[PDB]
RNA sequence: GAAAAGGAGUGGCUCUGACGGGGUCAGAACUGGAACGGACGCGGGGAUCCCGACUGUUUACUAGAAACACAGCGU
RNA sequence: AUCCGGUCGAUCCUGCCGGAGCGCGACGCUCUCCCCAAGGACGAAGCCAUGCAUGCCUCAGGACGCGGCGGACGGCUCAGGACAACGGUUGCACCCCCCGUGGCGGUCGCCGGACACCGCUGGCAACCCGGCGCCAAGACGUGCGCGCAAGGGCGGGCCCCGGGCGAGCAGCGUGACGCAGCGACGGCCCGCCCGGGCUUCCGGGGCAUCACCCGGUCGGCGCGGUCGCGGCGCGCCGAGGGCCCGACGCCUGGCGGAGAAUCAGGGUUCGACUCCGGAGAGCGGGCCUGCGAGACGGCCCGCACAUCCAAGGACGGCAGCAGGCGCGGAACUUGCCCAAUGCGCGGCGCGCGGCGGCGCGACGGGGUGCGCGCGAGUCAGGCGGGCCCACCCCGACCCGCCAGGGCAAGGCUGGUGCCAGCAGCCGCGGUAAUUCCAGCUCGGCGAGCGUCGCGCGGCGCUGCUGCAGUUGAAACGCCCGUAGUUGGCCCCCCGCCGCCACGAGGAAACGGGAGCGCUCCAGGCAGGUUGGA
RNA sequence: GAAGGGCCGCGAGCCCCAGCGCCUGGAGGAAGGAGAAGUCGUAACAAGGUAUCCGUAGGUGAACCUGCGGAUGGAUCCCU
């Protein structure tokens, strides 16, 4: 029936099973530990660290502008990333020595919309929350 | 573990004990002697939350204390004490002598007797041995023995004991057609006639029963106990044994309070 | 100390098997005793009380012959052969199931009744008899036994030929 | 542990799984007109407890008329209905658990009582003075906009006798 | 490649086992400045680069080699 | 038992990308009232200042001391360990056991000196101890007594099959050894009990870019050791034992189960923590005392770390409760009480366990009006409570967060002019923007909404149920062939598997489920002859 | 009968050597990807101006060219 039957079979539609799950790509990227070890948060939410650099970015083929993001260096791992600063004039908040924190795009860590090599974001900026930051509802100090 | 074990949560407490699942992380654990700790009931179980004579640990201890407890004819004062099937229940200050039954749930019953009824105890034979010197003994369910016993006496059969004295004045033998009530499985507290005892070489026999309505059923012989010779020995609750089906009890639930 | 827990031994296939717990008390071992031959009894204390009675240093034990059904008690004079090993017979060792010379002095009465076993007679008639050791000295302190006698004495008496 | 620990709880609504859906999000406010909803977690509610009862009454269905617990469930079910009045006496047959509403399940409220026995000019005044403590239930005061009225404690509906309408 | 590299034992005396008169091989106890192939006989080792494939031959009397020869290949 | 948007000039497909639901955490904004309730687990089994976590009663006002019983139970954590452990299911005719219950009790004239508390004198920085002396036993020691502890030799039937069994098992007798235990307030000993140890069978992670693996390893004989069986250990003999029905090796951010999340059915994933079982107390090890420990709120040594000190020395183990540091996205008081629940000993002790505090993790209920009366607060008294308070009762006063082109419910003015910015995906923006920034208006769920990461669903895109393989990805260039899988028709009424039903036996809690108005409710097992089936 | 000592049994710590992971520096060398609007040609899609494509061997700045056998997915379902 291009496919094992008959009540003695079931070894083998266990090994057909096995060896076939791998051949899913959501099923590799998930269970094989390979983008556990390559994910630079180590497989969290969001993480921590100190802005080194303020960046623009030009946006992708059909749009055109000049996205806002950080160099930020990972407090737990030393590691270096790219995150998008959102919102319009938030990158004035940003100094260069910042205790940041920083979470996802959505997408599991792929890019989004026309912000090449971007798959982070930064959510507060020394203990305050950008949100609120830009809708004033709290201030940085001086 | 490194030893024994004291304590005994409230949920591993055996299910007939009946015991409540909030009011405390801790349960009475049972101390060692006449009975085991899974076919039981401990005395303060008995008092404290059956009949409120006390309210509280605190004071079953001191009604244990100035000894107003007589089982078995003998004074107790250990409030985690293993009461068992046929042990005899007399507090005098209240004028009450009870033997020990179970329900047909399981569970452990005080049935009322009399002045002529508490002069004997049934016991199950549970083996017969050899100890000094070559001396015959009988050893039996409520961890009595008996040496010297008269020959007659077999396994598994049942005794009829004086409870000062301490001997055997008639005994009951386990055959095809005797009136005899179940103690655990799932038919504990049925009363039924030995109607088949069938043996297995190296494995448990099977024992299969009848009530007096013809409803038939089977376990091992170690739950078989002989009250009498086609009338028991002893009393027995007005339900006598006979097992409602579910529609039947909750009908009966219903006119309760109906 | 010293273990008999099989946990360190491998599986019946050769692997080598993991460690879950640390050395517990009751799978201890003790060295043994070693019994000397020619009058120390030690006392051991086993799990849970029991005396164990440990020896050193025997020299008497009694012994039964049977077919005439004779006991008497005698002194262990050599210790000539032992299943295991000559080490145990060089060093005159006292253990379960090895055969010793006996004095003769004891069973010398014996000598006068007559239609018994003259395997046994003519040896008694000389200054020693040969026994097996049947009991444990090191479990309990004592060395006690029988004196041979069937196809078992003509087997014992071919491994000591003067070869 | 704290005996805390071992109290049992659990969710009694479900969240539909379309939410922006014009058609029935309009009868869904013409509910919450025709009796005086909060929000729509009372509609799901409602939905909760309908469910299950429909899912016991498939389990029953599924089985045979002369069997043991069709005759213990069935018998408990309809009793438990009636009693409550979701289902009516004529009807003494499981297949009639079927064909229930929501509705059926909010005439039941003492909202509802009360404004058949007219004890309130509309629904929307039954629920204020519910909460204002002036309705009682058989001599017991019920705070209870929610509350659920067998047909037995139905005839005593009426104003609590300690309160300023007397 | 290789005895790669690297380790451990080895005397005397008292015994025991295996091979069909003959020695070998294996094992144990005891003992000696903490010694034992006690003289004698008897490789130091490794990581690489250049040249010539290899054994062989040569300037007797200052050159033994990378020079000559060689099997193989071609005209 | 449901789809939707994204590949064309238009069109039908395959195929992914994106959207729509529930749950678990973290972040942001916001917050009227009550009830329930989790809370330093998350490749830091990292380190700990301070306090507390274990005591209770024979011999004299009392303390102190001696003696006794307990401290091996209770609490914490998940590091190690993948034919382990664990789960069900057997067995010990191979075993050990305190207390308690019931038995049993035959053993070849009131003794002796001495210890602590205490007196007199001391050493030491502090830790801790020395010397001399007068004083008891339900403390030792010795023992008054009618012979019986361990072990050992003989006492069996030479088709085969009651003391007790399925099973030659347990007793006893009789020849030798030995002198143990119990006796100075009579107990050695024996059945039962709970607990332990080991033990039969079935289940018991991933990788083939890990194909051969093991050598006390597989079996035999003998002794030793053990509470006991056994290559458990040692000597001697043999060459076995496991494997494509996946051995062996390597990896795991591996504690197992009872269970939980999701949701037509079949399934997928997780099993830190409530119960049970295991294992540890910074890491290797060793042991004493005791019925019971390879114990760490016991001791001894090595290592890595810290502490006081006159410089000679002494000393520690928060993966117990609070609290501190460090780490991290991420987790509360350096409270009061033993009154209940249980345990110990005996009226007390107990950081078990309870009662308050912090606590938008999460759950349940009720408001911000109705057409004219209330709760939220305040002040008094009850009730409750170890002491207060919260709930109940009686008196007098009195929203917010996201959006508005489509998916997807909801449309005018000003600014900006591929900028700034939006936008999960299609896409918006070039000086008339349905999408940016604002104002007005309207939509959604609502004391809670939004963002991020993951599990399940969507997904018949993992397909047993139930996918695809001419051309979209995909039939080995062919023939032979072992393991594996599969295999026509026939006799019925025997035996042995499979299968179907019905039983017996073992755990609650959870999940269902009968009955019951905590005012309803999340609940709980109540309650008015009862009941928890 | 204490200190102290001898031999073994258990077994730390260190040394020394080999295995076994996993991470990482590096002159040079050589790929892949995105921003690109930079040179040089025109290999393919039409008979794409020499039909295209498979296997193999050799050759040229580059795409590519050539030989030997195959296919139509061809530019032919059609002839003693
Ligand atoms: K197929
Ligand atoms: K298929
Ligand atoms: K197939
Ligand atoms: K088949
Ligand atoms: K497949
Ligand atoms: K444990
Ligand atoms: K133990
Ligand atoms: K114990
Ligand atoms: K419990
Ligand atoms: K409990
Ligand atoms: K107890
Ligand atoms: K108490
Ligand atoms: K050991
Ligand atoms: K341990
Ligand atoms: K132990
Ligand atoms: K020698
Ligand atoms: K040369
Ligand atoms: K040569
Ligand atoms: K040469
Ligand atoms: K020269
Ligand atoms: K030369
Ligand atoms: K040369
Ligand atoms: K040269
Ligand atoms: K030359
Ligand atoms: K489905
Ligand atoms: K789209
Ligand atoms: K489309
Ligand atoms: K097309
Ligand atoms: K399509
Ligand atoms: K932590
Ligand atoms: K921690
Ligand atoms: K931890
Ligand atoms: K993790
Ligand atoms: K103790
Ligand atoms: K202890
Ligand atoms: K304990
Ligand atoms: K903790
Ligand atoms: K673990
Ligand atoms: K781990
Ligand atoms: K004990
Ligand atoms: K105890
Ligand atoms: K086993
Ligand atoms: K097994
Ligand atoms: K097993
Ligand atoms: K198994
Ligand atoms: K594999
Ligand atoms: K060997
Ligand atoms: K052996
Ligand atoms: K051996
Ligand atoms: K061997
Ligand atoms: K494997
Ligand atoms: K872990
Ligand atoms: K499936
Ligand atoms: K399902
Ligand atoms: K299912
Ligand atoms: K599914
Ligand atoms: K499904
Ligand atoms: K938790
Ligand atoms: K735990
Ligand atoms: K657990
Ligand atoms: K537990
Ligand atoms: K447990
Ligand atoms: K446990
Ligand atoms: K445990
Ligand atoms: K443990
Ligand atoms: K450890
Ligand atoms: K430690
Ligand atoms: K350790
Ligand atoms: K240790
Ligand atoms: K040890
Ligand atoms: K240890
Ligand atoms: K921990
Ligand atoms: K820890
Ligand atoms: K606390
Ligand atoms: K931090
Ligand atoms: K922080
Ligand atoms: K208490
Ligand atoms: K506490
Ligand atoms: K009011
Ligand atoms: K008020
Ligand atoms: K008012
Ligand atoms: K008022
Ligand atoms: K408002
Ligand atoms: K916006
Ligand atoms: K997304
Ligand atoms: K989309
Ligand atoms: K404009
Ligand atoms: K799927
Ligand atoms: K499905
Ligand atoms: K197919
Ligand atoms: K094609
Ligand atoms: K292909
Ligand atoms: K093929
Ligand atoms: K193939
Ligand atoms: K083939
Ligand atoms: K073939
Ligand atoms: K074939
Ligand atoms: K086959
Ligand atoms: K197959
Ligand atoms: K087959
Ligand atoms: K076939
Ligand atoms: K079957
Ligand atoms: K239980
Ligand atoms: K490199
Ligand atoms: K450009
Ligand atoms: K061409
Ligand atoms: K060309
Ligand atoms: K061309
Ligand atoms: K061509
Ligand atoms: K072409
Ligand atoms: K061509
Ligand atoms: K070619
Ligand atoms: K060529
Ligand atoms: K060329
Ligand atoms: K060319
Ligand atoms: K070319
Ligand atoms: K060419
Ligand atoms: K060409
Ligand atoms: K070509
Ligand atoms: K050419
Ligand atoms: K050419
Ligand atoms: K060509
Ligand atoms: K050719
Ligand atoms: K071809
Ligand atoms: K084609
Ligand atoms: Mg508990
Ligand atoms: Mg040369
Ligand atoms: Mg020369
Ligand atoms: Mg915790
Ligand atoms: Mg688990
Ligand atoms: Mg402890
Ligand atoms: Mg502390
Ligand atoms: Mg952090
Ligand atoms: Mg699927
Ligand atoms: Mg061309
Ligand atoms: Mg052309």
């Amino acid at each position: 029936m291009s496919k094992t039957s008959g009540l003695y079979t079931a070894r083998k539609l266990r090994t057909v099973r096995r060896v076939n799950r791998w051949a899913d790509k959501k099923y590799r990227k998930a269970h094989l530990g390979t983008w556990l070890k390559a994910n630079p948060l180590e497989g969290a939410c969001m993480a921590r660290g100190i802005v080194t650099q303020k960046i623009g970015i030009s946006a992708k083929q059909p749009n055109s502008a000049v996205r806002k993001a950080v160099r930020v260096q990972l407090t737990k791992n030393s590691k270096k990333i790219t995150a998008f600063v959102p919102r319009d004039g938030s990158i004035t908040y940003i100094d260069n020595n910042d205790e940041v924190l920083v979470a996802g795009f959505g997408r599991a860590g792929r890019a989004v919309g026309d912000i090449p090599g971007c798959r982070f974001k930064v959510i507060k900026v020394a203990g305050i929350g950008l949100l609120a930051l830009f809708l004033r509802k709290r201030e940085k100090r001086a | 573990a490194r030893g024994v074990r004291k304590h005994l949560k409230r949920l591993n407490a055996p299910k007939h004990w009946l015991l409540d699942k909030m009011g405390g992380i801790w349960a009475p654990r049972p101390t060692n002697g006449p009975h085991g700790l899974r076919e039981c009931i401990p005395l303060i179980l008995i008092l404290r939350n059956r009949l409120h004579y006390a309210n509280t640990y605190a004071e079953t201890s001191m009604i244990l204390q100035d000894k107003n407890v007589l089982i078995d004819g003998k004074p107790r004062t250990d409030p985690t004490f293993p009461v068992g099937f046929m042990d005899v229940f007399e507090i005098p200050k209240v004028h009450k002598t009870f033997r020990v039954l179970y329900d047909v749930k399981g569970r452990f019953t005080l049935v009322p007797i009399q002045s002529n009824e508490a002069g004997f105890k049934l016991c199950r034979v549970q083996k017969i041995f050899l100890g000094d010197k070559g001396m015959p003994y009988l050893s039996t369910h409520d961890a009595r023995t008996i040496r010297f016993p008269h020959p007659d006496i077999k396994t598994n059969d049942t005794i009829k004991i004086n409870l000062k004295t301490g001997k055997i004045d008639e005994w009951y033998k386990f055959d095809i057609g005797k009136i005899v009530m179940v103690t655990g499985g799932r038919n504990c507290g049925r009363i039924g006639t030995i109607q088949a005892i069938d043996k297995h070489m190296g494995s448990y026999t099977m024992i299969r029963m009848k009530d007096t309505e013809g409803t038939e059923f089977l376990t091992r012989l170690c739950n078989v106990f002989v009250i009498g010779n086609d009338s028991p020995a002893v009393a027995i609750p007005t339900t006598k044994g006979i097992r409602p089906d579910i529609i039947k009890n909750r009908e009966l639930r219903l006119r309760s309070i109906a | 100390g010293i273990t008999h827990d099989k946990m360190y031994k491998r599986s019946k296939t050769g692997a080598v098997q993991g460690k879950w717990h640390k050395k517990r008390k009751y799978n201890l071992g003790r060295q043994p005793a070693n019994t000397k031959l020619i009058q120390k009894i030690s006392t051991i204390r086993c799990r849970g009380g029991n005396i164990k009675r440990r020896a050193l240093r025997l020299s008497h034990g009694s012994f039964a012959w049977g077919s005439a059904d004779i006991s008497h008690k005698a002194r262990i004079l050599q210790v000539v052969y032992n299943s295991t090993s000559n080490e145990l017979v060089r060093t005159n060792t006292l253990v379960k199931g090895c055969v010793v010379q006996i004095d003769s002095a004891p069973f010398k009465s014996a000598l006068s009744n007559d239609t018994l076993d003259k395997e046994i007679l003519d040896q008694i008639r000389g200054d020693h008899i040969l026994a097996r050791i049947s009991s444990r000295p090191g479990q309990v302190g004592t060395a006690d036994g029988y004196i041979l006698e069937g196809p078992e004495l003509l087997f014992y008496q071919k491994k000591l030929a003067p070869k | 542990p704290r005996i805390s620990r071992h109290r049992n709880s659990s969710k009694t609504y479900s969240t539909p799984k379309k939410p922006f859906t014009k058609p029935r999000l309009d009868a869904e406010l013409k509910l919450c007109g025709e009796y005086g909803l909060k929000c729509k977690r009372e509609i799901y509610r409602a939905r909760y407890m309908l469910a299950k009862i429909r899912r016991t009454a498939r389990n029953l269905l599924t089985l045979d008329e002369n069997d043991i617990k069709r005759r213990f469930e069935g018998a408990a079910l309809l009793r438990r209905l009636h009693m409550l009045g979701i289902l009516d006496e004529e009807k003494d047959q499981l297949d009639y658990v079927l064909g229930l509403r929501i509705e059926d399940i909010f005439k039941r409220r003492l909202q509802s009582v009360i404004v058949e026995s007219k004890l309130a000019k509309s629904v929307h005044h039954a629920r204020n003075m519910i909460k204002a403590r002036h309705i009682s239930v058989g001599g017991q005061i019920v705070n209870i906009p929610s509350y659920m009225v067998r047909i037995s404690n139905t005839s005593r509906v009426a104003i609590a006798d300690t309160s300023s309408l007397a």
